[PDB]
């Protein structure tokens, strides 16, 4: 891929970058609990085979 | 010698005098500075256009009558078409500046009246409808 940076085609100041991946991370991004199907039961005298 | 009625100020070629100042405010206590390499946030190397816009700009006057309800300006709007600080106001899209805003008000020992200044941040105003 194309690697070249502002740097290197630009004039640019200092500037601190203090900010972080953190909420990448694959335990970031799969951090979630996801619906993955619904069921459904019920509860009644049932008399077919259907029911 | 030295009162704190009397000041001059100089930036750029321009300066000010007053010989009925009553001292200065600094306002929360803090004097204008650059960007900080620790607190930057563009990257591209920055226009600091010094004496060229750091200079005083006199606005239009305006006259106090005894049924004047007062004067608003908003900042940097009010300086947008001043010379050079317009220029690179404009041809940018990021700025940031500070400013020594000076007010001038004489008239003689048998006149009264006073005018209250305030330097207000994020000044927003109600809409007429
Ligand atoms: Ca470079
Ligand atoms: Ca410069
Ligand atoms: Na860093």
């Amino acid at each position: 891929s194309g690697q070249a940076v502002p740097s290197d085609v630009i004039e640019t100041r200092h500037v601190v970058n203090y900010k972080t991946r953190s909420e990448s991370t694959l335990e970031s991004f799969f951090g979630r609990s996801a619906c993955v199907t619904i069921l459904e039961v019920e509860n009644f005298n049932a008399t077919t085979d259907a029911d | 010698g030295y009162s704190d009625r009397v000041r001059q100020i100089t930036l750029g070629n321009s300066t000010i005098t007053t010989q009925e100042a009553a001292n200065a405010v600094v306002a929360y206590g803090e004097w204008p500075s650059y960007l900080d390499d620790k607190e930057a946030n563009p990257i591209d190397a920055p226009t600091e256009p010094d004496v060229s816009s750091n200079r005083f700009y006199t606005l239009d006057s305006v006259q106090w009558k005894s049924t004047s309800r007062g004067w608003w300006w908003k900042l940097p709007d009010a300086l947008k078409d001043m010379g050079m600080f317009g220029q690179n106001m404009y041809y940018h899209y990021l700025g940031r500046s500070g400013y020594t805003v000076h007010v001038q008000c004489n008239a003689s020992k048998f006149h009264q009246g006073a005018l209250g200044v305030f330097a207000i941040p994020e000044y927003v105003m109600a809409c007429n409808t």
